[PDB]
Order: C-alpha cells, then structure tokens, then sequence
C-alpha cells in the first residue's frame, strides 16, 4: 500500500465521486452498473462494451474507468451481488443479482408459445391502418395465471364487478367507441 | 399457475401432491415425513417377534473371526443363532442408552459422540 | 393445488396493481423481498417486521402469507440464493444472495444515520423562541 | 482490594490436590452415625467396628467419585461445565443403578 | 501503524527460492525427526534394530533425491495438461509411466 499508489495517484479518484448528474436517474457511483443492468433488457446480460455504452451518456469516458470497472466488479463479487452467464456466445455478460433465482437447467423447450402470440398482435393491426391499440387482446390475467378460456373469462367479470364505481364504469363506453370511430377510417366499411 | 417456466411456480395440476415426484409446485408439507414413517417402524418392530439381521452373513462374520482364532472350527446352527440374538439385543440395549444420551444434549438423533460416552460408562471402553 | 387450487385468492387479492404498465408489484414469491433487501437502511437486514412493512402495500395476497414467507426463505436458502448474518438483538438479519459472510474480519458493524429528527430538532428551538 | 480468582479456576488447582489424595472426604463421625441409623431401620441394637465403618465409607467415596467422572463425561456432552440432575440420572441409567 | 509491506505477488518469490535451492547442497529434512521415522519403519517389521548416523544420512539422501527427481518428472506432466500446478493426478501419472506401481 505504497505512497506512490496511495497519495501520488489518489487525488484523481476522491475528486470525482457521486457526480453522474447528466444521467439524472440514479447518478450514484455504485448504482451506474446496476442501472445499466436493468437497462440492458436481455436474458444473458450486458457484456463489457454493452455496459460501457449503457453507462456512457456523459460524465464517463474512461481515463481510469477501464480498470476501475474491473476493480468495482471484484468488489461486487466480494459482496456477492453479481450473477452472470459464461460461454463464447456471450463474451462475459454480467447481470446484477436481481433475485432472478438460479435453479436446475433441464427442461428448455425450443419455443415460447405463450409469447409467440404477441408478434401476431403487433403485426396484424399495424399492417392495418388502425394502429396497435392498448394491450386489450389479453388482460393482466395473462401473467397473473396461465389458464384456458373459461378461467380467463370468469376472472375479468370479477375484475369489473369488484370495481363498483358507476363513474369508472362510464368510461368503458366512452373510451371504446373511439375504436368504433376509427374502424370507419382504417377499413372503408365495417 | 403463474407459470414463468420455473419450478415451484410451474403447473402441479399435471403433477400431483399425492406422490408424484414430477417437477412442479411445492409438495404438501407433511409428505409422510420421516418422523411419521419412523413411528410406524418402531411401533411395528417393538411389537413383532423376529430376527432383524441376516442370518448367513452373520454366520459368515463369525466364521471370519473364528478362522483367524482357529484354523479349522466346527459350528452348530443353534450356537450361531444363540450368538446372534445376544448380539442383536446388544445394539438394541445400547440404542436405548444411546437415545437417552441424545435427549440429554437437547438432541433427537444418535451420533458418534453418544456411543463413546455410553460405552465408557458401562465399562466397555477405557 | 398449491399453485392452482390453494391460491384461489391469488387472482383476487392483488388483482389490481400486481400488473400495471406504469408500475407493478413483484410477481408471486419470486422477488418480493428483493427490493426490500436492496432499498434498505438497516445495518443488519430485515427483522421479520421490516419485511411486513416493506411488502405491505395497498393490496397483497395476504392469505396465510406468513407461512409462504418462511417457506420461501428456507427454500431460497437450500438453493443457495439467501445469506444471513448472526445476531441476537437484531431480531434476525435477512439479506439477499449477497455473499458478505464468507470472508470478513470481525470488527463489529454499526451504520445508522438519517436526517429526519434532526430537521425537527432544529426547528424546535426556533419555534420555542422566534421562528 | 483482595487479589481474588476468576470463578471456576480454583477448582482446577483443587483437582490437582484432591485427585492426589489417599483419604476420605466425608467426616467419619457423621458417616458412622448415618450408618448406624439406617441399619436400625432394618435391624435394631447393632454394634459396629471402626474398620467396618471405614470400609463402608471407602466404598462410598470411590462410588461417588467414579460417578462424578462418569457424570463429568455427561456434562461435556451437554456442552456445559456444570453437572446437574439430568447428568446424574443419565449416568445412573447407563451404569445400571436406576433399577 | 507499521508501514504496509512491499508484498510480492504470489509465486514471485518462487523464482528467488529456486535460485537458492538449485545451488543448495544441504538436507531439507532435519536429522532427529527423520531418525525417529526410519527407526519406527524398521521396528514395524523387525524389532531391536540399531542405527548409525552415516546410515541415516544415506537413507535421507536417497529418499530426498528420489522425491526431487520425481518433482521435475511430475512437472513435465503439468505442462502437458496446460498448467503449472502439482496434483496427485500429476503425481500418480508421473509414477505410473516410470513404474513403481506394478
């Protein structure tokens, strides 16, 4: 812990702390890596260049951040807050431990049928003139539970019945007729 | 039935709580717990009247020790069986004391810490 | 049954703000205690009361949830994604998969600071005399 | 202020004195009266010899100290320094003195 | 408050140790601890055996050189496995090809 490493090069590091103002959302030094982690939007995670780009909006170009990132990753590993994926498909992709619980691997079918219906919902009205409406094709029950038509139909009735506000119920015949009006514009008839 | 392609959140209506180890939701907590099934055995074994270790391997065990002591030895069926019953009850009697030693240390299972204490008090060891 | 029959109230009780594109509650038992552990000011994690305060909101499943909380904590332990800290007066130290217990020298652990009474304690003397 | 000793330590130096001993640690006169009294409960008007009374004491002293060492091994199993009624009853049961 | 030492990185002093030990002509095992070992090994099969200091030195030198040559032989197995560590996997393999196990 020699002087040429504790006082000679130090002044740069304490001088630049907790000042990532340009990214207003969570500018804390410890939270930049984590903010990149939620912003990545991928199962594998963020690799080195991905995390560097996601952190880089301003205030960060890397005079010493290239090695400071490795040092912070070592600190986060000592804290046990990092979960990652190996392989050459993802060149050291990293994630923060966001309770995305690890479990046994086997049981990976080569399709995702439940989300396979979403692209068709995106495509069909968008291919039509009437743009993609609000997520009304399937309700919140779609990821509440996973059941067939009778159980996915009885529950919306309870959803609407438990909300007994007449004023709230008035909106279902004032926000929906907009679709009826737009059905005149997008197709020429019916 | 929230799914999510994750066990303990998966479907257990395809599986069963009634002894279907197929991966799914968390099973029913009792699950014929080891305490319950063990109580079945202790009730059955403390009521029945039978030998509870294999006969010929025990006879082979005595033959192995006998051969070292005497090059050629002749045995009787009653003598081997007589040794077994005393030997069977020896560990039965020890386990009664071994279980009592476990309760002393706020414990329920017998461990090698118990056997060294029980035998020394009896005078078998040291 | 434990996911299709017993949790019949599960579609019913968190029915409203367990799914919302603006902001939604944490699904099932996967990650309820996650944000509770992270957004935390206590030096010794949660204590089975801060857990209730953190999870408790406008709506919750709340049906025999004390059983499921303990069961989930123990299963997450057995898998290896929960790690705790020893203590007596801390009323338990429930933390996440953060591996902060493996290698660390014993020197006590006391962090507690928050400026909530301090503004009021500063406003009290001026209020007593001349604002 | 007295020099004092930490509790439980004086037992260690007492052990090195009492293990290295060739005497009886129970006063002979109370033991002699105790033996005569309990004997009267089964047979009245009994005479005793000094050697015979000492013989009962010597057997009793060895019986108790042997039990204490056996009881001591029960104390460590309980993860405590102090032996207690729970220790003695367990030791007696294994030793066959509880029947 | 002692000044923090200039700690060498792990394995750095191994080069310095090699310089001394390659030039070393001493015996790494002490005399009396090895004397008790050889006496018991002989006693295990035949009792009432005497010993000489010169004979003890002969037993030590042969055993040490046997192990010393093994380590260099074992090292050639490590590089073949793309590593520098010495493991029982390396040790068992090193003996087997040369013999001493059959």
């Amino acid at each position: 812990m020699t002087e040429s490493l504790v006082l000679s090069p130090a002044p740069a590091k304490p001088k630049r702390v907790k000042a990532s103002r340009r990214s207003a959302s969570h500018p804390t030094y410890s939270e930049m890596i984590a903010a990149a982690i939620r912003a990545e939007k991928s199962r594998g995670g963020s690799s080195r260049q991905s995390i560097q780009k996601y952190i880089k909006s301003h205030y960060k170009v890397g005079h010493n951040a290239d090695l400071q990132i490795k040092l912070s990753i070592r600190r986060l590993l000592a804290a046990g807050v990092l979960k990652q994926t190996k392989g050459v498909g993802a060149s050291g992709s990293f994630r923060l431990a966001k309770s995305d619980k690890a479990k046994r691997s086997p049981g990976k079918k080569k399709k995702a049928v439940r989300r396979s219906t979403s692209p068709k919902k995106a495509a069909r009205p968008r291919k039509a003139r009437s743009p993609a409406k609000k997520p009304k094709a399937t309700a919140r029950k779609a990821r509440k539970k996973s059941r067939a038509s009778p159980k996915k139909a009885k529950k919306p009735k309870t959803v609407k019945a438990k909300s007994r506000k007449a004023s709230k119920a008035k909106k279902v015949k004032r926000s929906k007729p907009r679709a009826k009006s737009g059905a005149r514009k997008s197709p020429k008839k019916k | 039935s929230t799914g999510g392609k994750a066990p303990r959140k998966q479907l257990a209506t395809k599986a069963a709580r009634k002894s279907a180890p197929a991966t799914g939701g968390v099973k029913k907590p009792h699950r014929y717990r080891p305490g319950t099934v063990a109580l079945r055995e202790i009730r059955r074994y403390q009521k029945s009247t039978e030998l509870l270790i294999r006969k010929l391997p025990f006879q082979r065990l005595v033959r192995e020790i006998a051969q070292d002591f005497k090059t050629d030895l002749r045995f009787q069926s009653s003598a081997v069986m007589a040794l077994q019953e005393a030997s069977e009850a020896y560990l039965v009697a020890l386990f009664e004391d071994t279980n009592l030693c476990a309760i002393h240390a706020k414990r329920v299972t017998i461990m090698p810490k118990d056997i060294q204490l029980a035998r020394r008090i009896r005078g078998e060891r040291a």
